């Protein structure tokens, strides 16, 4: 047979399983069900402090749009 | 928040590196005909938590020639080297999406090196000396091969953002453009991870251990579990480069099971790999790299330098 | 009768240029090599599940001394020391005394197990098939004392086997 | 520049002990002379005793020689193709005929009771008769062991690793090898045309058919090629005097020299007291001295059994192969790589136990 | 033996052999251990007239 | 930050795992000089990505393709005067 | 309780001792080619611990197969100090047991025992392939039956 | 015995889990084996004792021993033979 190194490499794809699900996750529960806003450049950062300053509970993720301006 | 994420990446990856060592002497069996480790846990589960105890309760020997101040940094320089090198890997949004990703892996695989070197002044014996020396010189002389091919192919994916790679690679796998690189990556990665062609130090009578000549079990733990684990993420490194998947936003699920189940094939064939081919002499590592390798890869960077330019191709960095 | 091996010759055409450049620019002799070890890992293993699975054997196996008896009960024995006499490695001892009852009995019968070699010549010494080499292999020890045998370790191992190596003998002394 | 390869880290002195045991005792000194192939030493032995005594083995005993000699002979391109290359650092070709061994180890099993040392070509026939229904089971092993060496050679001769590493190195000119005193796998793959069977025919290896796989350049890689192909002729011996099986007796019919039948044995009187003086000094061998020398399949193996006509030899020095061949290893490892060194012994196949007695 | 189908062809094609038609174990062709009785032949010499030793 | 902590965290369970395991229980030059001119000349070339996105890329042609000729050449004049071919 | 607590660590540490030994080899003449048929598929000892590692440094277990003479009596012996604790030897055959064909010899050293002090005795000239798996699974149950760490509790 | 199985492998045992006063659960060994199945098993021919019963005779061992070493039963070598040197015994009471 052959078979009998799955289980060697079922476990494996479990413990790698680890880090994606994690990783993105945490970032769900960081970013209240969102993902973490990715600052490559100047805009993508002040964007986020523009945010992160008008929520008014200094988070960026929290957003706040038609019900807030009149 | 920050430090459960740091956990949950490092820990599964090191006691996948711990399994490893199960399968290679597994599936290099049921290849060579052997059964591979079964006896010890039910198919073999538990030969690992064997190998690695008594190597945390053998004896830990420093001879007499080691500096024990050099007997100690290398083995944590080269483990730690290779799990804080994890952290710009693209899992799904990865944990470190530092811009120069690309750079940022290169970067410390040039630091690697530092962990056989003062490994072989620490040991301080003529054959170990040596047989560090013209395994140094190995890996330094595959690193001019890997930032080319580096280059060239983020040049047509974009900036060195690894977070980019799952976007420029959205219809077709990047293989299908750069297969003649592929294959120059794909060796390359075999160099530097000191595996069969390139086992050389830890080739069980090539340099009986090379790097573990006169290092047995204790601090050796840090030291044959390294280059273990570098395989699994050089591999995968290749597996985001060439074979990249598809990741929705709102199931990033569906690119975890297709990236590991590419970069554990790419692992299996690593594996295969050492159980089919010789070794080469030190001479015929800098003749193939030198003369066959560098030129062709100075080649094709001519032609991905180009092709962009070519067919107007460009593409964005931001 | 005859043969060279190594007097190939490499033919120029463009045809034949093409599949050696195709070979090693497109590694294909290498793929070769993994497509020969892969079809051998769909191969089912040869793997005896020792302890639970033994290796095969012959009935005229060779190890593991041991004194018979005739079927009244009398050991075979009877001291004529040719066993002794070609024992190649010496690891025979023998010394002989007038029995009581008058016939003749080792009253001193050590073998060594490690100066012998177990080649099978002290069966085909002693015509009374007096000592055999049985089946046995699992006889391994720890300390060295108990690997040299005597005459009562002798006995208590043909007592053990007898019957196993009874029927070894009786179809392999047709051959003999 | 220079090697030295140092010898007598196994020593033993084999034939200071062949001097005081008879002949019969000093059988299994030969079978533990070469640890590869240990029946081509039996038969080395077996002739020269009985070239000594002027007394010819039945023909049903030669046709067994010549099926064992050739079993040995695969047993040894085994151990030296495969080691070679673990030599060079190939694990799996190495393993995967390795099981193939077990199949006629097995064998060896059936017909001598041991598995490595038989001690069962004897002087004056083979001691004991083939076992009912074995030589179906070598037609079974032989059928299938083409389709293993095509096995090993599509693994390593085709693979550039495998030239590349191993070709071109160890170079040895034909006569610089002839007069180094090398043999067998020495001279055929270094372009010498020479064979021992073929020129020299003792036993019955006229009657049967082969070829002789010499080489053109005399590399490692060329000897390697000669090994494997030695294998393929050594499938094709075995064809021949397997199916050349004759009826006859297994030992000469002279009791002086051979163990009367054990059902004689216990029967008549003649028959008792030959075994009986025949195992405790042994026989009386003439007087005299010879160099019988046949190829072992690492070599050329003789002996040099001068006997005082006692039921003991006098002096018995025993050719090692592998003597001159690692003489050799200071200029095939001369001009070369360090890695070139274990490549030169991997195709010699250097085994610790002729080379060092 | 033992195997299925679509391995056999698997490992056929990745060796471009046909090993189903020999292997290298042995499956039922093995000879029977147990054997008859094997009365063997007698010596070339073996006659009760004109055998002396003196020839 | 989390740069730092990572790398912190990554030294801290090396070293915790290594004290468990201690205390519970002129060819040689010459590969390595032409590396060191390769590896430089190498790192001309890198910030060839960014660079490709300038707004007179044909002079990019012209003289990014120039530093990979030069590698050629170097190497060129390396593999014809021995060079690549170690003492040996 | 505290016997409890040291007999568990004891089973623990036994367990993965006994179970994953890296044996290496020190054949010398005829005993190792039947131990290297245990590397053959036929009777893979990989099956249970013992492995490719080899490098004597990464050793438990030294099997010392063939006849031992004189010049190889220094050299074997400094590398069984080398030799990493816990080390334990295997004397392979007649010949490492106790001499064995060449007893009455010059250049041999009767046994290993003057040499090393041998912990596991395999009869055989040479030793069956499979019977040196059983001299291995007793030296493994050897191990099983160790109190290490229950001799020092008494202490 | 799975003769649909290759060669080796077409006969196998698992042994008693009580042999002898001692387990033998995660104690396997393959000394267990009796005089009368070390035939079968070991495929030394085809005839299982259950269809082919060993001749019984009287000095036969009725109980099959393991590997008694290590256990207090090993076994200790000792001379056999008698001693055949004796002493003058020297008599006793007076004085020259
Ligand atoms: C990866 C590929 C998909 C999963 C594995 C598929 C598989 O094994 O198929 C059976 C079989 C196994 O290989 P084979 O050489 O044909 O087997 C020959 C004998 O039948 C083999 O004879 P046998 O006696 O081994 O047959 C019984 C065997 C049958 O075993 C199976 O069928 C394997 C799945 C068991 C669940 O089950 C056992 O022996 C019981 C123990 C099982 C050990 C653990 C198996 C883990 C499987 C993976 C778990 C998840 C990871 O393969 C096929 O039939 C075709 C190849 C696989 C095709 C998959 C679908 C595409
Ligand atoms: C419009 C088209 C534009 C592009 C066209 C490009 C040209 C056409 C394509 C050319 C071929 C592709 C590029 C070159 C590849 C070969 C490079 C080379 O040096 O080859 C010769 C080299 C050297 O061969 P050599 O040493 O025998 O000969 C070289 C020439 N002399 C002698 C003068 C030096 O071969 C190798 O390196 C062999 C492989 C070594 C490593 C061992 C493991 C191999 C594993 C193979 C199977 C797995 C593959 C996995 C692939 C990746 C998967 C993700
Ligand atoms: C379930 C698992 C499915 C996949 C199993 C593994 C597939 C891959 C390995 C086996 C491939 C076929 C084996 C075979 O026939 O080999 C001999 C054959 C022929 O080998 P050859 O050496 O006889 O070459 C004959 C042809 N001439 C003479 C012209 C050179 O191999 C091939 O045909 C290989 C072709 C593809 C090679 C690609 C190499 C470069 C890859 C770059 C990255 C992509
Ligand atoms: S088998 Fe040979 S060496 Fe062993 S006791 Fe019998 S005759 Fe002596
Ligand atoms: S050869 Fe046989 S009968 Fe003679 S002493 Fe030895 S065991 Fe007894
Ligand atoms: S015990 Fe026998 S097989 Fe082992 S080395 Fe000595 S003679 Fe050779």
């Amino acid at each position: 047979m052959w078979f009998e190194i799955l289980p060697g490499i079922a476990v494996m794809a479990a413990c790698l399983f680890i880090p994606g699900m994690a990783t993105a996750h945490i970032h769900k529960f960081t970013n209240g069900g969102k993902e973490k806003r990715v600052a490559h450049f100047s805009y993508q950062w002040n964007l986020m402090e523009r945010d992160r300053c008008i929520s008014g509970v200094n988070r960026y993720h929290v957003t706040k749009g038609l019900e807030n301006i009149d | 928040m920050f430090m459960i994420n740091i956990l949950s990446l490092i820990i599964p990856i090191l006691l996948a590196v711990a399994f490893l060592t199960l399968v290679e002497r597994k599936v290099l069996g049921y290849m060579q005909l052997r059964k591979g480790p079964n006896v010890v846990g039910p198919y073999g589960l538990l030969q690992p938590i064997a190998d690695a105890l008594k190597l945390v309760t053998k004896e830990p020997l420093r001879p007499g020639t080691s500096s024990i101040s050099m007997f100690i940094i290398a083995p944590i320089l080269g483990l730690s080297l290779a799990l804080t090198m994890w952290v710009p890997l693209p899992m799904p949004y990865p944990l470190i999406n530092m811009n120069l990703g690309v750079l940022f892996m290169l970067a410390m695989s040039s630091l690697a090196v530092y962990s056989i070197l003062w490994s072989g002044w620490a040991s301080n014996s003529k054959y170990a000396l040596i047989g560090a020396l013209r395994a140094v010189a190995q890996t330094i002389s595959y690193e001019v091969t890997l930032a080319i091919i580096l280059l060239s192919v983020l040049l047509m994916n974009g900036s060195y953002t690894l977070s980019t790679l799952i976007t420029t690679q959205e219809h077709i796998w990047m293989i299908f453009t750069s297969w003649p690189l592929a294959m120059m990556w794909f060796i390359s990665t075999l160099a530097e991870t000191n595996r069969a062609p390139f086992d050389l130090t830890e080739g069980e009578s090539e340099l009986v251990s090379g790097f573990n000549v006169e290092y047995a079990a204790g601090p050796f733990a840090m030291f044959f579990m390294a280059e273990y684990a570098n395989i699994i993420m050089m591999n995968a490194f290749t597996a985001i480069l060439f074979l990249g998947a598809s990741h929705d936003p709102h199931t990033p699920e569906l690119y975890t099971i297709n990236f590991v189940l590419k970069t554990l094939a790419l692992t299996i064939t690593f594996l295969w790999i050492r159980a089919s081919y010789p070794r080469f002499r030190y001479d015929q590592l800098m003749h193939l790299l030198w003369k066959s390798f560098l030129p062709l890869t100075l080649a094709l960077c001519m032609w991905h330098i180009s092709l962009p330019i070519m067919t107007a191709s460009i593409p964005p960095q931001s | 009768t005859y043969k060279f091996v190594n007097m190939r010759e490499p033919s120029m055409d463009m045809k034949s240029v093409t599949d050696r450049a195709a070979q090693t620019l497109l590694w294909t002799e290498l793929v070769r090599g993994l497509g020969m070890t892969l079809s051998y890992l769909f191969r089912e293993p040869a793997t005896i599940n020792y302890p639970f699975e033994k290796g095969p054997l012959s009935p005229r196996f060779r190890g593991e001394h041991a004194l018979r008896r005739y079927p009244s009960g009398e050991e075979r024995c009877i001291a004529c020391k040719l066993c002794e006499a070609v024992c190649p490695a010496q690891a025979i001892t023998i010394e002989a005394e007038p029995r009581a009852d008058g016939s003749r009995r080792t009253t001193r019968y050590d073998i060594d197990m490690t100066k012998c070699i177990y080649c099978g010549f002290c069966q085909e010494a002693c015509p009374v098939d007096a000592i055999v080499e049985g089946p046995n292999f699992e006889f391994s020890t720890e300390t060295h004392e108990e690997l040299l045998y005597n005459k009562e370790k002798l006995l208590n191992n043909g007592d053990k086997w007898e019957a196993e190596i009874a029927a070894n003998i009786q179809a392999d002394y047709l051959y003999r | 520049r220079k090697c030295d390869p140092h010898i007598g880290l196994l020593h033993r002195g084999t034939e200071k002990l062949i001097e005081y045991k008879t002949y019969l005792q000093a059988l299994p000194y030969f079978d533990r002379l070469d640890y590869v192939s240990m029946m081509c030493n039996e038969q080395a032995y077996s002739l020269a005793v009985e070239k000594l005594l002027n007394i010819q083995p039945p023909p049903r005993a030669q046709w067994i020689r010549v099926l064992f000699g050739e079993i040995t002979r695969l047993l040894n391109h085994i151990m030296a193709v495969t080691t070679h290359a673990l030599d060079i650092g190939a694990m799996t070709p190495f393993f995967w005929m390795f099981e193939e061994r077990e199949k006629m180890f097995e064998f060896y099993e059936r017909v001598s009771g041991a598995r490595m040392h038989a001690a069962y070509i004897r002087p004056g026939g083979v001691h004991q008769d083939l076992p009912l229904g074995l030589l179906d089971d070598i037609y079974e092993f032989s059928k299938n062991f083409s389709f293993r060496i095509d096995e090993l050679e599509e693994m390593l001769t085709n693979n550039r690793i495998w030239r590349n590493r191993t070709v071109d190195i160890g170079v040895v000119t034909a006569e610089d090898a002839l007069n180094y005193g090398f043999s067998g796998v020495m001279l055929r793959g270094s372009g010498i045309q020479w064979d021992l069977r073929k020129t020299q025919p003792y036993d019955v290896y006229d009657q049967v058919e082969f070829d002789v796989p010499i080489g053109s350049r005399g590399d490692c890689y060329d000897r390697y090629l000669c090994r494997v192909e030695e294998m393929r002729q050594s499938l094709r011996i075995i064809s021949q005097c397997l199916n050349k099986m004759p009826p006859g007796e297994i030992k000469v019919d002279d009791a002086k020299v051979s163990p009367p039948k054990r059902a004689e044995m216990k029967t008549s009187m003649e028959s008792l007291i030959h075994h009986f003086k025949l195992y405790t000094e042994g026989y009386q061998v003439p007087p005299g001295a010879t160099y019988t020398a046949i190829e072992a399949p690492k070599g050329e193996f003789g002996v040099y059994l001068v006997s005082d006509g006692s039921s003991r030899p006098y002096r018995c020095k025993i050719k090692a192969p592998g003597f001159a061949h690692l003489a050799g290893l200071d200029k095939m490892s001369k001009g070369h790589m360090l890695a070139d060194v274990v490549a030169i012994i991997g195709t010699q196949d250097i085994v610790f136990g002729e080379v060092d007695r | 033996a033992s195997a299925t189908r679509v391995i056999q062809l698997l490992r056929n094609w990745a060796s471009g052999r046909d090993l189903q038609a020999k292997l290298q174990l042995r499956y039922q062709e093995i000879s029977k251990r147990t054997q008859p009785p094997p009365k063997l032949p007698v010596g070339p010499s073996h006659k009760l007239s004109n055998n002396y030793y003196c020839t | 930050m989390n740069i730092m902590l990572t790398l912190l965290t990554n030294v801290t369970l090396a070293s915790l795992l290594v004290l468990i395991a201690f205390w519970l229980p002129m060819k040689f030059f010459l590969v390595a000089i032409t590396f060191l001119l390769f590896d430089l000349e190498i790192a001309l070339l890198l910030p060839l990505p960014w660079a490709s996105q300038t707004n007179n890329l044909k002079t990019m042609l012209t003289m990014a393709l120039f530093l990979l000729i030069l590698l050629a050449a170097s190497l060129a004049y390396e593999w014809t005067q021995k060079g690549l071919e170690w003492a040996e | 309780r505290g016997e409890y607590v040291v007999a568990k660590l004891d089973d623990l540490v036994n367990w993965a001792r006994r179970s994953s030994l890296w044996p290496m080899t020190f054949g010398l003449a005829c005993c190792a080619v039947e131990m290297m048929h245990m590397a053959a598929p036929r009777y893979d000892m990989d099956r249970f611990g013992v492995v490719f590692r080899a490098s004597p440094r990464q050793s438990d277990v030294m099997i010392v197969a063939g006849t031992l003479t004189n010049k190889m009596a220094p050299a074997l012996r400094k590398v069984y100090d080398q030799m990493p604790e816990p080390r334990y030897v295997v004397s392979m055959g007649s010949c490492a047991n106790g001499g064995g064909y060449y007893h009455y010899s010059y250049s041999v050293v009767r046994g290993c025992d003057r040499i090393v002090p041998v912990d596991i005795y395999v009869p055989g000239c040479p030793p069956t392939a499979e019977a040196l798996l059983y001299g291995i699974l007793q030296l493994q149950r050897k191990i099983k039956r160790e109190k290490r760490l229950r001799i020092w509790y008494r202490r | 015995e799975d003769n649909k199985q290759f060669f080796g492998r077409h006969r196998w045992v698992i042994y008693t889990t009580e042999m002898n006063g001692r387990d033998t659960f995660w104690d396997v060994d393959g000394s267990m084996v009796p005089p009368e199945w070390h035939r079968w098993l070991h495929c030394m021919t085809d005839d299982p004792p259950t269809t082919k019963p060993p001749t019984a005779r009287k000095y036969i061992w009725t109980n099959h021993k393991f590997n008694v070493s290590g256990t207090p039963q090993q076994y200790v070598p000792y001379s056999t033979t008698r001693k055949k040197i004796q002493e003058w015994v020297p008599p006793s009471t007076p004085y020259k």
